[PDB]
């Protein structure tokens, strides 16, 4: 609601005494509640806050076909382990743990998405030149007809 | 090989809902038993301010006191 | 959408919402009725896992990455710009015969003015 005043007050005047726009910064922003960290990496970052169990490789299909049979089986044991220990603490880490493999398959399964991202991005290259081509193509067509008429309009003419 | 953090289930039956609590809880004998003392207490007298008794339960010089009042035969 | 990311995602969380509320609906009402849902609880949920599997094998694999396509890229790029000479090439001989033409009709014009 409150506009700036002491910082656009020195406007109306000519020269070159008016402020230049600030440079580009290369540091952190703190605008909003949001972190926005300068020069994240693209794919969503589970180093902070989150422990890491993922392999070298850091394939996903190998992964993904291994974590399903394992929250499967958890889900399997977190049904039983309620009987065999009612009072037990380890239920509410269970689902913690539960809650903490769906954090991972999200994460993992976002992984493709940029590379998919990449895919879209060929497509727009590739098909104007499949589009240009064909204009060209069309236009030289199109003057051909032209020239053979006047042609025929130059035959007909002095005979 | 192995799934991603399996771990030891708890000892095979430990204390459950699963069991009979109440034999378990020796309290089967009273069960068989029980499956008015009033009436109990009426036997012994006659019948069972009633109203006074239960205002005064519901909040929680003998021989002198003998001497003290006299009461009219007539 | 058209997208395997959003199918995937999608399968995932019906379990997920299906499954816990199922399991406290099997402890919130109790011969008959016990019987059946536990068949229909235990399909739907084989179902799911089912397709699970299948979604994965669709996916590409490692090789011609993000990278790779940006090198596919590249080569692409040179080849748009000569497309697009092409074009530039073809066009201005239809202006040279345009600006010809009205030459030619602005003086047949002329000289049907003057001759009066």
């Amino acid at each position: 609601m409150q506009y700036i005043k002491e910082y656009t007050d020195e406007n109306i005047q000519e020269g070159l005494a008016p402020k230049p726009p600030p440079p580009i910064k290369d540091s952190y922003m703190m605008f909003g509640n949001q972190f926005q960290c300068d020069d994240l990496i693209i794919r969503p970052l589970e180093s902070q806050g989150i422990e890491r169990l993922h392999p070298m490789q850091f394939d996903h299909k190998k992964e993904l076909r291994k974590l399903n049979m394992s929250i499967l089986i958890n889900f399997l044991d977190l049904l039983d382990i309620l009987i065999r220990s009612p009072g037990s603490i380890k239920r509410e880490e269970k689902l913690e743990d539960l809650k903490l493999l769906f954090v991972h398959v999200h994460h993992l399964i976002n992984e493709y998405r940029p590379h998919q991202a990449r895919e879209t991005l060929r497509v727009m290259m590739e098909v104007q030149k499949r589009q240009r081509l064909e204009t060209a193509e069309r236009f030289q067509k199109h003057l051909e007809r032209v020239i053979e008429m006047i042609q025929n309009c130059l035959a007909s003419l002095p005979d | 090989g192995p799934f991603y953090l399996m771990r030891e289930l708890p000892g095979s039956t430990e204390l459950t809902g699963s069991t009979n609590l109440i034999t378990h809880y020796n309290l089967e004998q009273a069960y068989n038993k029980f499956c008015d003392l009033p009436g109990m207490i009426d036997l012994p007298g006659s019948h069972d301010r009633s109203l006074i008794e239960k205002p005064p339960i519901l909040s929680s010089g003998t021989m002198l006191a003998g001497f003290r009042l006299h009461t009219g035969p007539l | 959408m058209a997208d395997r990311l959003t199918q995937l995602q999608d399968a995932v969380n019906s379990l997920a919402d299906q499954f816990c509320n199922a399991i406290g609906v099997l402890q919130q009402c109790g011969a008959n009725p016990t019987e059946e849902y536990a068949q229909l609880f235990a399909a739907l949920i084989a179902r799911t896992a089912k397709d699970i599997d299948v979604l994965i094998d669709s996916l590409p694999s490692e090789e011609s990455t993000a990278a790779l396509q940006a090198a596919s890229l590249y080569k692409l790029e040179e080849e748009n710009h000569e497309a697009a000479t092409c074009l530039e090439d073809v066009v201005y001989r239809g202006d040279m015969l345009l600006e010809k033409i009205q030459s030619a009709l602005a003086d047949i014009a002329q000289s049907q003015l003057k001759t009066r």
